[PDB]
């Protein structure tokens, strides 16, 4: 899922 | 010295990235003041690890073209790049000059963290021999560059999209070898060499990991996302 790391990716 | 001009545009534009965020000053000398503890090293180590991956994934996000992929195969290039990324900076930082500074302070944190001497002695091994190189900030960005670009990551859906990103940056790290060391070369295909090396430490990774224990200290949400666990 990396839910985090996507989010990191979309705007930090 | 060759160099054509879109070559050193892109160095230029990737050494510019490169150095752009940095790790927090908090952090940092957080090694300096504080003191030992398997459980306090422990802790640093695993704070800054969690920045690092941080700083990463900007530095990755302004990486020519990047943004341009398919959304699912920039997280696995980042899952997928996350650890050896890490190893490349480990290198980077541990060998070439000593601005007699926290670095080789680091180095007692990481011995006796929990970690088995027995995973830190190849380790630093490696770092020592990727030292032999006698790499360039350049070389670094480069390298971490195109180990972040991998076109063949396990999940990638289009590699060729990944290839034209990555070539580039190939053939710069390549040019840049003859330039700084053509005494031999062979440079380049060792630097590729130590990118394939990485990839099997990778693995030992995964492994010390599940055995790393540190009285009962979890790892911070991120690294237990991205490391796996
Ligand atoms: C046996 C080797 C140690 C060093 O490579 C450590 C990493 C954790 C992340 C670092 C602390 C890196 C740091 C985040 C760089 C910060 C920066 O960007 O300046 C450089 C040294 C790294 C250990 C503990 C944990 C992960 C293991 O695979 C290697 C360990």
């Amino acid at each position: 899922e990396n839910a985090l790391l996507r989010y990191l990716l979309d705007k930090d | 010295a060759e160099l054509t001009v879109d070559q050193q545009t892109l160095l230029d534009y990737i050494m510019d990235s490169y150095s752009k965020q940095r790790m927090p000053q908090e952090i940092t000398n957080k090694i300096l003041k504080e003191e030992f503890s398997a459980e306090e090293n422990f802790l640093i180590l695993t704070e800054m690890a969690t920045s690092h991956v941080q700083i990463l994934v900007e530095f990755t996000k302004r990486l020519p073209g990047f943004q341009t992929l398919d959304h699912e195969d920039q997280i696995a290039l980042l899952k997928g790049s996350a650890v050896e990324a890490m190893f490349l900076r480990s290198a980077e930082i541990f060998n070439k000059k000593l601005p007699a500074g926290h670095a080789d302070l680091l180095e007692e944190r990481i011995r006796k963290s929990g970690i088995s001497d027995e995973y830190i002695t190849p380790m630093f091994s490696f770092y020592k021999s990727v030292g032999e190189l006698k790499m360039t900030q350049e070389e670094y960005a480069l390298l971490t560059a195109i180990v972040i670009l991998s076109p063949d990551r396990q999940y990638i859906k289009d590699r060729e999209a990944v290839e034209k990103l990555q070539e580039p940056l190939l053939d710069v790290l390549q040019k840049l070898c003859k330039i700084y060391q053509p005494e031999n070369p062979q440079h380049f295909a060792c630097l590729l060499g130590r990118l394939t090396e990485l990839r099997t430490f990778n693995h030992h990774h995964a492994e010390m990991l599940m055995s790393w224990r540190v009285n009962d200290h979890k790892f911070t949400p991120l690294l237990c996302e991205i490391w796996d666990v």
